[PDB]
Formats: C-alpha cells, structure tokens, sequence
C-alpha cells in the first residue's frame, strides 16, 4: 500500500497444534498385526493366562 | 430455691429478721465440635484394581 493508508497484517490462532516428531503408527494393520493395540480392563499388577501345553 | 423461705417466728417477741432476696440459677448446653481427619482417596489405587474411584 502506502504510508498514507494503514496496513494491518491479518493474524489467526491455529486449532491444530504440533503433535509429535517420531513415527508411532506401528499398531494392528500399520504393523500387519505385529503390535496389537487392544482396550480391556485388567486387575492387579499383571494378568496371567494358562494355555494347555 | 429460697433456702430459708419459712422460718420459726416468735409472736411474743418482735426481733428484726434479715431481709431475704431471690436469685436466679442458670443452666448451660456446651457445643461440641467434631470432625473427620483427612482421608486419602487416590483414584490410582481403585483404578489399579479396576474399582470406581
């Protein structure tokens, strides 16, 4: 523009923030089922499972 | 209660008897303040054993 007029550089607040910088998509299909992300409720320090030998 | 409200009287005599007065006794209901010590309720312990905190 010019000095006579006033320039007002527009601005904005981004809704999306930076999330990560490391590849962490290695679950289920992304890793061909190698690593499985499951949602279940487990009681105690650990959860045992007994399968016949 | 007036301790000597009724007194032996001699009609033949005419001696002065000490003037008496009535006083007022007061009762009392003391207030007692009770409470509970801080009870720790960490959500982590209940969550570890899958219990609603």
């Amino acid at each position: 523009a010019l000095s006579d007029l006033q320039v007002f550089n527009d601005w904005a607040y981004k809704t999306m923030s930076e999330v990560l910088d490391q590849q962490v998509e290695l679950f289920n299909g992304a890793t061909r089922g190698a690593i499985i992300l499951r949602s279940a409720g487990n009681t105690g320090d650990l959860s045992e499972a007994a399968f016949w030998a | 209660k007036i301790q000597g409200l009724v007194r032996p009287r001699d009609p033949y005599s005419n001696a002065d008897v000490a003037a008496k007065d009535l006083r007022q006794l007061v009762d009392n209901t003391i207030k007692v303040a009770s409470g509970t010590p801080p009870i720790n309720i960490p959500p982590s312990m209940l969550r570890w054993i899958q219990k609603n905190p």
